[PDB]
């Protein structure tokens, strides 16, 4: 915090350096079915842009 | 003011008072942690601010 070698006589409030985190946790909803990516994609005809 | 140059008024009685002063001495004493406020303990955070 001081940035030197030698520390003369204080209180020093200091900031943290130590690691707390070990766990990672996911939550995300029940979802089974896939994306109908064929049906966006893969589609036999598409609109007109108008 | 009634002023004369033969005149003066002189006191033949006295009132001790009491009155408060109030006067602010210290203020509260408030330290900062800077990585806290801006990162909010982020570990991709304080790489930048260092
Ligand atoms: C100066 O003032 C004080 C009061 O401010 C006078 O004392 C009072 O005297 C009367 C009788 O004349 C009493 O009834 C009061 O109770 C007294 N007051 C107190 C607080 O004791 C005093 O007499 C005055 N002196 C002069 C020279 O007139």
């Amino acid at each position: 915090t001081l940035k030197s070698l030698t520390v003369e006589k204080g209180i020093y409030q200091t900031s943290n350096f130590r690691v707390q985190p070990t766990i990672s946790i996911v939550r995300f909803p029940n979802i089974t079915n896939l994306c109908p990516f064929g049906e966006v994609f893969n589609a036999s005809k598409f609109a007109s842009v108008y | 003011v009634a002023y004369s140059n033969n005149s003066i008024a002189i006191p033949t009685n006295f009132t001790i008072s009491v009155t408060t002063e109030i006067l602010p001495v210290s203020m509260t004493k408030t330290s900062v942690d800077c990585t806290m406020y801006i990162c909010g303990d982020s570990i991709e955070c304080s790489n930048l601010l260092l």
